[PDB]
């Protein structure tokens, strides 16, 4: 395999710091064109930085002077320290080895959302969306969790710790905080046996919530 | 900088048709250095073909890609279920490198009707001063669907907010929530709750309703 592994990520302060990072497996960064890249929400992807073998950086105009590209040759890792970030920041981050000075780029890391906002954290309140008549139909049935207020994105849904299953985008709430349904889709004739637990993981509020799904007549 | 515009910016297909995404470079790119990536919600982006026409490992035969100058084109010479994503072009001839704006795939398929569900709000939930409805329509085709909600017969308006899920990788339907929010004082004064549907699959609108306390 030939990978990058990113770490960092999260909620930030408008005018702080946030460092990202990547671990790169099967190529050295020491020796390749690397670079950042983001896509704020909806929109396209726009390089960030570069950074070349013999060292030389380069910028775009919206973060030169105030984001470093670095390297640690001997952890085989490449870093991003931004500052002075601001709201038009926010956007999911990845990190990438270049094929070309100018891009080509074969290997991504999976990306993290870098959040700018004056808000506080708020954890999930998590609530059951109890299976009924009303959600059934015939054979199957929905059940799900309602994960509703909570800042920033994203949180992550499991179910039982898979089938069947469709977590919504959240939405914006006019409170500034999010909201998403997760339901699954289960066999009729489980829901007197079966127990169904929603496990809600929202990082930036270090909240673990299992939340048990019953149904109701 | 080299401008890169994609056309089209949307594209709908059935699985086993050709599709053609274009890029045009408002100056000639050097060498044919030229990548495509294909980006699923939620996912990074996946190289699919660099240096105009070359497939990068691993990639599906049924991707390709071709031109010179000015013009480049991305094939799907035969649509899967799974294609549906975004796609970017990006030139790397002249620095800076940039990427086009992206043309969406959307899968086309039959026309499928939601079967639509609701949901109370929890007791735990009311608890708090506030009840959220939820309605669910679930596996169906196409994407547009209106969505009303009726308490006590009377149209709301202002107090649903919806969501839609990406397509369904294998059968291309969605599903769509719908969630009503009011207060718990207002959820209480009130005995029938309803969501009513239509779409293009269903004959006639469906309503879909309970009344407070079951």
């Amino acid at each position: 395999e030939v990978q990058l592994v990113e770490s960092g990520g999260g909620l930030i302060q408008p005018g702080g710091s946030l460092r990202l990072s990547c671990a790169a497996s099967g190529f050295t960064v020491s020796s390749n064109y690397m670079s950042w890249v983001r896509q704020a929400p909806g929109k396209g992807l726009e390089w960030v930085s570069v950074i070349y073998s013999g060292g030389s950086t380069y910028y775009a105009d919206s973060v030169k002077g105030r984001f470093t590209i670095s390297r640690d040759n001997s952890k085989n890792t490449l870093y991003l320290q931004m500052n002075s970030l601001r709201a038009e920041d926010t956007a999911v981050y990845y990190c990438a080895r270049d094929l070309y000075s100018s891009g080509g780029t074969d290997i991504w890391g999976q990306g993290t959302m870098v959040t700018v906002s004056s808000a506080s954290t708020k954890g999930p309140s998590v609530f059951p969306l109890a299976p009924s008549s009303k959600s059934t139909s015939g054979g199957t049935a929905a059940l799900g969790c309602l994960v509703k207020d909570y800042f920033p994105e994203p949180v992550t849904v499991s179910w039982n710790s898979t089938s069947g299953v469709h977590t919504f985008p959240a939405v914006l709430q006019s409170s500034g905080l999010y909201s998403l349904s997760s339901v699954v889709t289960v066999p009729s004739s489980s829901l007197g046996t079966q127990t169904y637990i929603c496990n809600v993981n929202h990082k930036p509020s270090n909240t673990k919530v299992d939340k048990r799904v019953e149904p109701k007549s | 900088e080299i401008v890169l515009t994609q056309s089209p910016g949307t594209l709908s297909l059935s699985p086993g048709e050709r599709a053609t995404l274009s890029c045009r470079a408002s100056q000639s790119v050097s060498s044919s250095y030229l990548a495509w990536y294909q980006q699923k919600p939620g996912q990074a982006p996946r190289l699919l073909i660099y240096g105009a026409s070359s497939r990068a490992t691993g990639i599906p035969d049924r991707f390709s890609g071709s031109g010179s100058g000015t013009d480049f084109t991305l094939t799907i010479s035969r649509l899967e279920p799974e294609d549906f994503a975004v796609y970017y072009c990006q030139q790397y001839g002249s620095s800076p490198g940039t990427f086009g704006q992206g043309t969406k795939v959307e899968i086309k398929r039959t026309v499928a009707a939601p079967s639509v569900f609701i949901f109370p709000p929890s007791d735990e939930q009311l608890k708090s001063g506030t009840a959220s409805v939820v309605c669910l329509l679930n596996n169906f085709y196409p994407r547009e669907a209106k969505v009303q909600w009726k308490v006590d017969n009377a149209l709301q308006s202002g107090n649903s907010q919806e969501s839609v899920t990406e397509q369904d990788s294998k059968d291309s339907t969605y599903s769509l929530s719908s969630t009503l929010t009011l207060s718990k004082a207002d959820y209480e004064k009130h005995k029938v709750y309803a969501c009513e549907v239509t779409h293009q699959g269903l004959s006639s609108p469906v309503t879909k309703s309970f009344n407070r306390g079951e």
